């Protein structure tokens, strides 16, 4: 390894991943396998890429004090063990899902998904931007408007009505 | 057409006809 | 995948499938059947080609025969069909024997897209590079 | 009156109209 | 961008034109 | 208004703008 220089390197780099980054995912790893790297980086074969990195930098006073790059409310995002996930390129889309449906396979622990930056806030796992390039989902979000919402309710009765 | 016309018809339109109508309109699209 | 249940890999070439003399009772003794090794293999093998070594995982629990999921051959034995000499190492570093290049082995690296460790299609080249260097072959890049 | 010819010829009820119709069908049924 | 009440009041395009605005939003596809 | 342009100003646009439109679209009608 090395000294405070190596530190500064690791931090300025990994938090540059939080400066120019597309998204952020904070995950506590206990019983974290090699099949984990063989999960996120296998999903990096045909879907993701080298555009993704997850380092365990929960070294904290390194990776936290190392955010003059302005990650706030993150002291609370520093408890216990955490594996930082940052995306420089691509959409912020799929990565959140990769972990979301990783940990539910029991896949280590999710830290209850403590939440991370670009909302810049606390813990809840939302559906915001898995759904893009899915815009067929919007093709069905129109719900046909005048037609399918009509064949749901305006024609509901004749099947549900005679009684 | 005025909404009240479509509503009046599709509401009344008998029964013996109507259940073979609106159901068929559920058998065309969706 | 979990950790281990059973598996083995021992063979020579797909050219002759299920050989008696090279392995025989040694192809396996588990609950793997020596005569039954000739079916589920040749099913896919004869469905593509023969002559290339094909190792594989042998999954056995309690039930009769075994189930084996095949992936890719060794990249070291690809120096026999298209590289150069029929053999191998020989006198590997005592002289420059064979020489391959950047051009060759490229599509050889491309053939396994489910078998690599890399997200980097540029990186996954220098893995097979050494596989060409095990016998002491010089590379012209 | 007619059923399928006026359904095929309607195919309109602009969603202002359509939704309104729905709501006013909630003023009669359901 | 952001012509809201108007782009949505365009629903006077009825149902079939809507089927179009769906079709072209995908087509030359799967 | 022409449907073609109405689609042109939609398809290749950016996704946040799309979502903000979807949620407000879940309100107006239906």
């Amino acid at each position: 390894m090395a000294l405070n220089l190596q530190d500064k390197q690791a931090i300025v780099a990994e938090v540059s991943e939080v400066a120019k980054g597309a998204l952020s995912a904070v995950v506590a790893d206990s019983r974290g396998v090699t099949v984990d790297k063989m999960t996120e980086l296998r999903k990096a074969g045909r879907e993701a890429g080298v555009y993704m990195r997850v380092v365990r930098n929960t070294l904290l006073r390194r990776a936290v004090e190392g955010t003059p790059f302005e990650c706030l409310k993150d002291a609370f995002v520093g408890p216990t063990l955490i594996a930082y996930s940052m995306e420089h390129p691509g959409a912020a889309a799929r990565l959140f899902k990769e972990f979301a449906k990783a940990n539910a396979k029991f896949e280590v622990k999710a830290a209850a998904f403590e939440g991370e930056l670009i909302p810049a806030s606390q813990i809840d796992r939302l559906a915001t931007l898995p759904t893009y390039e899915e815009a067929i989902a919007r093709l069905m979000a129109t719900m046909k408007e005048a037609s399918a919402g009509k064949l749901v309710r305006t024609l509901a009765a004749v099947r549900d009505a005679k009684e | 057409s005025i909404t009240k016309d479509q509503i009046i018809e599709a509401v009344a339109a008998m029964s013996v006809m109507d259940v073979v109508e609106l159901i068929s309109a559920m058998e065309e699209k969706f | 995948a979990k950790k281990v249940q059973a598996y083995v890999k021992l063979q020579v070439a797909a050219g002759m499938a299920n050989p008696s003399p090279p392995v025989g009772p040694a192809l396996g003794q588990q609950g793997v059947n020596i005569m039954e090794f000739c079916k589920a293999f040749n099913a896919k093998t004869d469905s593509i080609e023969k002559g290339l070594p094909i190792p594989v995982v042998i999954t056995v629990y309690a039930d009769r025969s075994f189930t084996f999921v095949t992936k890719t051959p060794p990249a070291a034995v690809l120096l026999k069909k298209a590289a150069g000499i029929k053999s191998g190492s020989g006198k590997p570093n005592k002289d420059k024997v064979g020489k391959i290049s950047r051009a060759q082995l490229q599509e050889i690296a491309q053939t396994k897209a489910a078998d690599m460790t890399g997200a980097d299609i540029e990186a996954m080249t220098r893995s097979i590079e050494g596989t060409a260097r095990s016998m002491g072959l010089v590379v012209e890049d």
